C-alpha cells in the first residue's frame, strides 16, 4: 500500500533499523517500527473463460 | 431517425469508395511497375528482362487464363462430348460398346498427333472415357442391352448412345482446343497478372 | 519433466535418423522405424540418458558413396554451447578423422561460437542445429513439396535442355532450413516436386547460392 | 521446329502491320485486290490466300533462332 | 427449354450461350449474335410495353398483416433479452462478452 | 509531375478527342460512332499507291 | 410528360428519350451568356491603347 | 510488485492467445487450434501438436521456419483465400507467377521499393518508381551501365 508520514506527507518506505524492520520518511527523522503482520493484497484478476466455441 | 440511421450508412459507403479509389490505384502501380518486365520465351518459360528464369512453364502447365474454358480446368469433358453428340448424331452407325468405346480410344490415342501433347491431359481424357464407358456398361446392364447390335426395341439404343465417328470428332476437338489453349509466345504475362490482380 | 523430455528425445533421434537417411548416410530400417518403448529400453529417465555421450553417433557412413566417409552426431548438454566445447568436439574429430558433424543445440549457439563455426575449416564441415527445428521434420510437413539433390550429370542435362548457364536458375539460399537439413553446399541443385491440384505434378529447380 | 505450329496473334498482328506497311508505300500485291482502297484489308486478303512473302524468325532466349513462312504456319 | 436471363445471357460467367459460341465457332458468330440480339430484343421489348408503377411496389393485404405479426413478436423477443441482459443472468454465447 | 511519371512514363498525344458518349444498340459490338465534326479535325495520313 | 417505359433499346444505361416535338416548341430550350472583357490602359509613359 | 504478476510461467512467450476451433463436420467434429501468435517453429514443437499440418499467415515466418517453397505455397494459398472471400475469383496462374516472381532469388520480396531495388537491375525504373535523385546519384557514383532489355 501507499503510507505517507505524518510530519511531512511525504511517501513512506521500508528499510532496515537496528532492531526491526521500519517504516521512514526519506526528509524528516520520523519513522515507524513494524509490531505484527503487515499485508497489502491485490486479488488479480483470474483467467475464468474456458474458451469452448464453434 | 430511420431517415438519419439510412443516411448515416450511405455516407459511410460512400467515404469507403472515396479511400479504396486511391489505395487501390497505388496498390495497382506498385504491381505494375514490378511485374511488367516478364514475358512467355518461345521456349515456353517465363523469363525476367535480364534473361533469369521466374518459371520453367507458365502456371505449371502452359495454359492460357483466358482461353480457360473450365473452373482452371482447360475443357469441360461433359460439355464437349455433349456437344460433339448434338453438332454429328450419326444415325446410320451402331452404338459402342464399354470394351468397343476402350478400344477405339485407346487406338486413336496412340496417334502421332497426341504425341506432343502433355501427359496429364492425356491421364484426363483416359479418366473421362473410362467413367462415360462405366456409364455406358451400367446403362446396358440395367436394360439388358445386347452388345451384339440385336436387341428388340431399338430404342434402348438410344439411352447412353456413342459412335466411332463421335469418338473421333470428341478426341480430335479436346485435342486442338488444348492446343489452342497454350500461351501464345511473348505474351505480357506480367502485366496481365498486375491487372488482374489489381482490378 | 521426465516424460516430455525423453518423448523430445527420441523424437530428435528419429528425426536426425530420417535426416541422415535422405542424405544417403546408412542406418537400418529398426533405426529409421523406433518406437518410444524401445527409446525407454536404451534409456528410460533424463539422469539416466546422457545427453553428451549416451545419444551420439559415429556410425554415420554414407554407404552410397563410400564408406570410409563418415559422419558424426553431437548432442552439448549445455543450453548454450561455446568455445570451449566446440574445440573438444573439433578435436575429436581430429583424433577419429571425422569431416562431416553436427551439433544438435539446446536453446542456442553463442555468437563467438558460431563465428567459429563458420570458420573452423573447409575440411571440418560442421552443422548448427536446434532441437525446436529438429522436433519435427521438415520434409514431412504438407506445405513443403519433395526435394531431390541432384547430380553433376543430371545438371549437365537440365542445362542442355533449357541452353542454360549456372547462374539463370532460380536460387535458394545456403541457410534455407530445407538447405540445411540436406546440407547442400554452393553450386549444387535441387529438384521440387510441387503436387499439383490435379493427379500431375509440376518440376522445377532451385540453385543454392 | 520445336516451336508452336501455330501462328500467335502477335505474330499475326506483326505480320499484317508490316505488310500493310509494304503495300501503303507500293510495293507489289499478290492477290488481285477487288476494290480494296484499305491496305489492311488487302493484307488480310493476302494472308487469307497465304500469300504473303515474309518470314518470321523466332529467337529463343540463349540466342539461338528458327525459322518459319507464314504458309508453314498455322492460322485460326 | 428454359427461359433466358442473366445466368445463360449476362456477363455473369460461364454457361452464357455467346461464350459458347465464342468457345465453339470463332468470334464472328458471338459478335453477329450479339448484334442480332441488340437489334431484335429492344423491338420486342418496345412493342410489348414494360413500365413500373407505384403500384408495383405496392403491399398488399396478407403482407401488412404478416409484417404486424412479425414485428411484434420480434419486438417481444428483444424486450425478453433486454430484460434477460439487464436484471438477471442471459446465456452468453460463446467467445463473446454477454453485451 | 516530374518528368518520369508526367511526361515519359504517360504523356499527352495529338490526333485524339474526348466526348460524352451516349448509347447506340443498331451498331455492331465492334464499332463505333464517330461525330462528323471531330472526323473532321481527326486526320489520317494515308500513303499514295497503285 | 414523363412516361416510364423502355423505347428502342436507346435508354439502357440512365440513358433517357426526348421528344422531337417537344424539343421544336420551346421544351429544354437555354441561353448561354459569355462574357468577353478588354482593357484600355494609359501607361507611364504618355501613350495609351487605342 | 509492478512486473511480477507479468512473469510469463507457461507457454510460448510470443503468442498472445489460442483458441479452441472446432469443425463441425458430420462425420466428426474435429479440434483445432487458432493462434494469434507469431511464432511458428514453438507451437509446431509443442507436445501433442501435428506440426506436419500446420499453416500460418506471416509468409515471413513461413519462409524462414519451413522454406522458400513453402514460403511460396503460403503466399499462394493466402492471396486466394483472400480474393474467396469476397467473392470475387481469380486464376490460380496469375497467383503462382506473382509467388514465383516473389520468391525467385530464394528470399520472399516485396512489391515495395526495397524489394524491387533488390529484384530488378535497369537503373532508369528504379528511378522512375521512387526515389529518383537517390538512384541516380547511386548509379552515377558506381558507374553502372544499363542496358535497354
Ligand atoms: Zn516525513
Amino acid at each position: 500500500m501507499l503510507l505517507f508520514c505524518p510530519g511531512c506527507g511525504n511517501g513512506l518506505i521500508v528499510e532496515e533499523g537496528q532492531r526491526c524492520h521500519r517504516f521512514a520518511c526519506n526528509t524528516c527523522p520520523y519513522v515507524h517500527n513494524i509490531t505484527r503482520k503487515v499485508t497489502n493484497r491485490k486479488y488479480p484478476k483470474l483467467k475464468e473463460v474456458d474458451d469452448v466455441l464453434g | 431517425t430511420e431517415f438519419f440511421f439510412h443516411t448515416m450508412a450511405g455516407r459511410e459507403g460512400l467515404v469507403d469508395t472515396a479511400v479504396k479509389t486511391a489505395e487501390t490505384g497505388y496498390m495497382q502501380r506498385r504491381l505494375v511497375k514490378s511485374l511488367e518486365d516478364l514475358c512467355s520465351q518461345y521456349d515456353l518459360t517465363v523469363r525476367s528482362s535480364t534473361g533469369d528464369i521466374i518459371q520453367f512453364i507458365y502456371g505449371g502447365d502452359g495454359l492460357d487464363p483466358a482461353a480457360m474454358e473450365g473452373k482452371d480446368e482447360p475443357l469441360e469433358f461433359k460439355r464437349v462430348l455433349d456437344n460433339i453428340k448434338a453438332v454429328f448424331p450419326c444415325p446410320s452407325e451402331p452404338a459402342l460398346s464399354k470394351n468397343e468405346l476402350i478400344l477405339t480410344t485407346e487406338s486413336i490415342m496412340k496417334k502421332s498427333e497426341f504425341l506432343c501433347c502433355q501427359d496429364s491431359f492425356l491421364q484426363e481424357i483416359k479418366k473421362f472415357i473410362k467413367g462415360v464407358s462405366e456409364k455406358i456398361k451400367k446403362t446396358r446392364d440395367k436394360y439388358g442391352i445386347n452388345d451384339n447390335g440385336t436387341t428388340e426395341p431399338r430404342v434402348l439404343y438410344q439411352l447412353d448412345r456413342i459412335t466411332p465417328t463421335q469418338v473421333e470428332k470428341f478426341l480430335e476437338t479436346c485435342r486442338d482446343k488444348y492446343m489452342r489453349a497454350q500461351m501464345e509466345p511473348g505474351s505480357a504475362v506480367g502485366a496481365l497478372c498486375a491487372q488482374s490482380i489489381g482490378e | 519433466d521426465d516424460e516430455e523430455e525423453t518423448y523430445r528425445l527420441w523424437k530428435i533421434r528419429k528425426t536426425i535418423m530420417q535426416l541422415c537417411h535422405d542424405r544417403g548416410y546408412l542406418v537400418t530400417q529398426d533405426e529409421l522405424d523406433q518406437t518410444l518403448e524401445e527409446f525407454k529400453a536404451q534409456s528410460g529417465d533424463k539422469p539416466s540418458e546422457g545427453r553428451p555421450r549416451r545419444t551420439d553417433l559415429t556410425v554415420l557412413v554414407a554407404h552410397n558413396d563410400d564408406p570410409t566417409d563418415q559422419m558424426f552426431v553431437f548432442f552439448p548438454e549445455e543450453p548454450k554451447v561455446g568455445i570451449k566445447t566446440i574445440k573438444v568436439y573439433c578435436q575429436r574429430m581430429q583424433e577419429e578423422n571425422i569431416t562431416r558433424a553436427l551439433i544438435v543445440v539446446q536453446q542456442g549457439m553463442t555468437p563467438s561460437a558460431k563465428q567459429s563455426l563458420v570458420d573452423m575449416a573447409p575440411k571440418y564441415i560442421l552443422e548448427q542445429f536446434l532441437q525446436q527445428e529438429l522436433l519435427i521434420n521438415i520434409t514431412e510437413h504438407e506445405l513443403v513439396p519433395e526435394h531431390v539433390v541432384m547430380t553433376k550429370e543430371e545438371v549437365t542435362e537440365l542445362l542442355a535442355r533449357y541452353k542454360l548457364r549456372e547462374n539463370q536458375l532460380p536460387r535458394i539460399q545456403a541457410g534455407d532450413p530445407v538447405a540445411r537439413y540436406f546440407g547442400i553446399k554452393r553450386g549444387q541443385v535441387v529438384k521440387i516436386i510441387r503436387p499439383s491440384e490435379t493427379a500431375g505434378r509440376y518440376i522445377t529447380y532451385r540453385l543454392v547460392q | 521446329r520445336i516451336t508452336t505450329p501455330y501462328m500467335t496473334k502477335y505474330e499475326r498482328a506483326r505480320v499484317l502491320g508490316t505488310r500493310a506497311l509494304q503495300i501503303a508505300m507500293c510495293a507489289p500485291v499478290m492477290v488481285e485486290l477487288e476494290g480494296e482502297t484499305d491496305p489492311l484489308l488487302i493484307a488480310m486478303k493476302e494472308l487469307k490466300a497465304r500469300k504473303i512473302p515474309i518470314i518470321i524468325r523466332r529467337y529463343l532466349p540463349d540466342g539461338s533462332y528458327e525459322d518459319w513462312g507464314v504458309d508453314e504456319l498455322i492460322i485460326t | 427449354s428454359g427461359s433466358m436471363d442473366k445466368g445463360t445471357l449476362g456477363s455473369g460467367s460461364k454457361n452464357n450461350i455467346f461464350y459458347i459460341l465464342l468457345r465453339d465457332w470463332g468470334q464472328n458468330e458471338a459478335a453477329d449474335a450479339m448484334s442480332r440480339l441488340a437489334r431484335l430484343a429492344p423491338v420486342y421489348l418496345s412493342n410489348r410495353g414494360f413500365s413500373i408503377g407505384i403500384g408495383d411496389v405496392t403491399p398488399g393485404q396478407g403482407l401488412l398483416k404478416a409484417k404486424y405479426e412479425l414485428l411484434n413478436a420480434g419486438y417481444k423477443k428483444c424486450d425478453e433479452y433486454i430484460e434477460a441482459l439487464n436484471t438477471g443472468k442471459l446465456q452468453q454465447q460463446p467467445g463473446c462478452t454477454a453485451e | 509531375q516530374g518528368r518520369f511519371r508526367g511526361n515519359l512514363s504517360g504523356k499527352r498525344v495529338d490526333f485524339s478527342g474526348r466526348t460524352v458518349i451516349s448509347p447506340d444498340p443498331n451498331l455492331r459490338i465492334d464499332e463505333v460512332a464517330v461525330p462528323v465534326h471531330v472526323a473532321k479535325i481527326l486526320t489520317f495520313p494515308e500513303k499514295v499507291n497503285k | 410528360t414523363v412516361a416510364v417505359m423502355s423505347y428502342s433499346g436507346y435508354d439502357i444505361e440512365d440513358a433517357l428519350v426526348l421528344n422531337k416535338a417537344s424539343l421544336d416548341r420551346g421544351f429544354g430550350r437555354c441561353l448561354v451568356y459569355k462574357n468577353a472583357k478588354c482593357t484600355l490602359k494609359r501607361y507611364t509613359n504618355q501613350t495609351f491603347d487605342k | 510488485k509492478e512486473d511480477l504478476p507479468k512473469v510469463v510461467v507457461q507457454g510460448i512467450p510470443e503468442v498472445s492467445r489460442a483458441v479452441i476451433h472446432i469443425d463441425e463436420q458430420s462425420g466428426k467434429e474435429k479440434y483445432k487450434l487458432l493462434v494469434e501468435g507469431d511464432n511458428l517453429r514453438a507451437v509446431m514443437a509443442t507436445h501433442g501438436v501435428k506440426g506436419t499440418r500446420t499453416t500460418s499467415n506471416n509468409t515471413y515466418e513461413v519462409e524462414k521456419t519451413l522454406g522458400i517453397e513453402a514460403a511460396r505455397t503460403t503466399i499462394i494459398n493466402e492471396i486466394q483465400y483472400t480474393m474467396v472471400n469476397h467473392g470475387m475469383s481469380i486464376d490460380r496462374r496469375h497467383v503462382m507467377l506473382l509467388s514465383d516472381l516473389m520468391t525467385y532469388k530464394g528470399e520472399v520480396l516485396g512489391i515495395t521499393r526495397f524489394g524491387l531495388a533488390k529484384m530488378k537491375e535497369s537503373v532508369l525504373m528504379l528511378a522512375s518508381f521512387e526515389k529518383t535523385a537517390d538512384h541516380l546519384f547511386d548509379a552515377a557514383y558506381f558507374g553502372q551501365k544499363d542496358s535497354v532489355c
